[PDB]
DNA sequence: TCGGATGTATATATCTGACACGTGCCTGGAGACTAGGGAGTAATCCCCTTGGCGGTTAAAACGCGGGGGACAGCGCGTACGTGCGTTTAAGCGGTGCTAGAGCTGTCTACGACCAATTGAGCGGCCTCGGCACCGGGATTCTCGAT
DNA sequence: ATCGAGAATCCCGGTGCCGAGGCCGCTCAATTGGTCGTAGACAGCTCTAGCACCGCTTAAACGCACGTACGCGCTGTCCCCCGCGTTTTAACCGCCAAGGGGATTACTCCCTAGTCTCCAGGCACGTGTCAGATATATACATCCGAT
């Protein structure tokens, strides 16, 4: 039968070739999508500058990066490995972001 | 002999117009003097920013208005600009 | 541009999101949650963001208008001016 | 408005309107200061100290007192939605805090 | 044999008899000699007003009751009713005063 | 004042500060690390007050130097003047 | 040391003091500007720069590159424990993360 | 007809890492980077001077207010080296 | 389900000290005017934003088998809560002293301002060397088999 | 414990492009030199309030004993995420084309700074009295061991 790894390895190996990189991991046509259609419904005929969605880009995958991290402690710290809902609204309770 | 200004008048009336049996204690008073302050650094840092990035150097009326409008939430910013347009309209005229 | 673009923001994406941030596991009720969020934070910097360009009378977002959005909340970005 | 007097009493405001102007004039924020900015500021900054003080008043009246006190002030922002998010950062002194039990910690 | 509360109704009792209050908690004169000591080895000789140090002990104060209630919370997430130092620990980290 | 004065926050008093925090069971081990805290929080204050006074070229702590310390933080204080 | 030259110069430093000068001036900070404080500014802002470029430079030469890229200037900056705490509420772009996995997620014997 | 011409600070850093690393270069990016880097210092140093000259009653500010501003934004070590380098060069500069 | 026993809310007297209000006055705000440059407005140019094909192929979506992790339950044993008796030092009042904060007057050196001048820094060219990429081979984790 | 097969990642050499580094022309911003008015450095005086001490009452901290509820470890089930193969959808890239609106320049006028005079609003100070803190006595709600 095939070769197969057990469930854990490739985890691993995604989280060391996604820490050593640098690259944008949001696909560019949706985000910029979402970006115009939320803008539209704050002001109509809106035009955006290529480096403004690009800034947006930038800010929102650093924000949803640094969100992981202090989720993933809190689903440690509940003796965890998987992260689950309750752990992103204890991280954001204690943050400061949902008071 | 020096004399400080404080806001405790004006706040003093405001309270007996808006409570007119109710009186303030005086620790009270200066946590309202506290707070006009702050609210008033607030919006004009604010202010001097907004005509600082688009090369003016004169703080009119909208600068406050897009100061109050980026500082205050929701309803608070929509009463608080419909208040101060008022007041401006009846200034002039 | 108008319905339904936030589906936009796949599975495989947040998935590539949680493992930059060091995650191992990943519950199935996770991306719902995080599309959320997402959703919150965008809508905060844009707001702001339009709110500084209808101060300049202009009609087109520039890049410092995001810019001042963002550091006016506590988040300076490095790399697209000021 | 035509009547000359006091640009407070001509404006509609109880808050001073000349001492406004003399304080964004010297503290530094730009090289000249229109004329109906410190109407403005006057007007928002009366709204704010009526809108705290009114909500502090019906705190005060809950607790059979004739007086505000900090404890009052702090009510009254901890218990709206809006003016917590305005002063989230922010302590009151001698204000306490408002009484939560996390509902696990009740006897069952 | 004499009356005995159980475990857990004093303990509530006093949770709502000091969240009813807006007095000082910690002793005056024990946390004047603190700031003393600390103060002087920052600077030798100072005089401080009485006011500058009721203003730190507000300060203090104000900060230890934010810092337990999200202590609470995390001893609340892993299911727990204790409050241990990993707790204080998770909550000053996720805050970001231990990055 | 000179040495050892942080065993003067004593064990009655955080367990105070924590039953206003909401506590209801405390581990015997908090009171320690509690007190490292503490004093942390008040070795960043104090070395901003201290600066402040410097300053102004005085020998007295204002509770003004304070006030501006705690602000300078993110964590202003209402009731002390400023 | 008295001098007839650009100020930037008999200061001893590479960075405009005449610049720094006029952008205090302008920049509506104070009434006036007193003669040494844009010669303070200048060192202060030449010394983090400096700084920042050595580590920056290490960072670079420790994967046989012979170019700064953001990579380097956030690991440099990330890896320090001061320039880590002056800059710990700003973003780089074009950056990306630490290496640090939690030591509960690998495998064990 | 001609396009107005925008400052920054690319020459200065670019000699001060010639100084240091004599044989390192920048990419464009990284240069961005560094400029948003000094414009963002300068403006932290300058306004904490700005308050703090106000809250003495000053008009103005000196080579004490920039020093306190320092003492006051950056950590320990880089507080300690950087006064020393200020204070250095205003010496070297008025002597 | 239930009578103690303990704690907490409620009702009245009373007594002080802080809040509310009046008075003098002095300094900051208002009235009137002049002068100059900041900003509003019109016109023009050309950059860069939006919209549209068409092709290729990298990535998303879907289904499937199974192993490992979440979660519930049970048992034990230590550590924390509660209550009592003893010890310690905080809090309060009053006395007394002096350091240093705060204010006023004088004068001088420092920074704003203005006009002339000239070189540092910016925009535009452009070229070659560093870095991206291809491919082939070596090595190194990983896993099922004993 | 171990070894061998199979994916995965590092290494090494060759090929090529495009952006970093350096030159040049030129405009405008920094420098030089002088004048002037006022911010601040400094001396002197006053008098507030910060520090040190002393004695007394009693509230709170401390030490200890007992027991119980909770932390934590172990076991078992089961379901739900992970890894992998196949198919399908749409992102991405290169190109063409039109025109909106950002950016710059020229002109004018009217709005704000600056100066001087005048006067009344708000601040410091004094004083009376009533809201609130507290003592005391009941009345009621709540908790707990016993059924």
């Amino acid at each position: 039968k095939p070769h197969r790894y057990r469930p854990g390895t490739v985890a691993l190996r995604e989280i060391r070739r996604y820490q050593k990189s640098t690259e944008l991991l949001i696909r560019k046509l949706p985000f910029q999508r979402l970006v115009r259609e939320i803008a539209q419904d704050f002001k109509t005929d809106l035009r955006f500058q290529s480096s403004a969605v690009m800034a947006l880009q930038e800010a929102c995958e650093a924000y949803l990066v640094g969100l992981f991290e202090d989720t993933n402690l809190c689903a440690i710290h509940a003796k965890r490995v998987t992260i689950m809902p309750k752990d992103i609204q204890l991280a954001r309770r204690i943050r400061g972001e949902r008071a | 002999r020096s004399r400080k200004e404080s806001y405790s008048i004006y706040v003093y009336k405001v309270l007996k117009q808006v409570h007119p049996d109710t009186g303030i204690s005086s620790k009270a008073m200066g946590i309202m003097n506290s707070f006009v302050n702050d609210i008033f650094e607030r919006i004009a840092g604010e202010a001097s920013r907004l005509a600082h990035y688009n090369k003016r150097s004169t703080i009119t009326s909208r600068e406050i208005q897009t100061a109050v409008r980026l500082l205050l939430p929701g309803e608070l910013a929509k009463h608080a600009v419909s208040e101060g347009t008022k007041a401006v309209t009846k200034y002039t005229s | 541009v108008l319905r339904d673009n936030i589906q936009g923001i796949t599975k495989p994406a947040i998935r590539r999101l949680a493992r930059r941030g060091g995650v191992k596991r990943i519950s199935g009720l996770i991306y719902e949650e995080t599309r959320g969020v997402l959703k919150v934070f965008l809508e905060n910097v844009i707001r702001d963001a339009v709110t500084y360009t209808e101060h300049a009378k202009r009609k087109t977002v520039t890049a410092m208008d995001v810019v001042y959005a963002l550091k006016r909340q506590g988040r300076t970005l490095y790399g697209f001016g000021g | 408005s035509a009547k000359a007097k006091t640009r407070s009493s001509r404006a509609g405001l109880q808050f001073p309107v000349g001492r406004v102007h003399r304080l964004l004039r010297k503290g530094n924020y730009s090289e000249r200061v229109g004329a109906g900015a410190p109407v403005y500021l006057a007007a928002v900054l009366e709204y704010l100290t009526a809108e705290i003080l009114e909500l502090a008043g019906n705190a005060a009246r809950d607790n059979k007192k004739t007086r505000i006190i900090p404890r009052h002030l702090q009510l009254a922002i901890r218990n709206d939605e809006e003016l917590n998010k305005l002063l989230g950062r922010v302590t009151i002194a001698q204000g306490g805090v408002l009484p939560n039990i996390q509902a696990v910690l009740l006897p069952k």
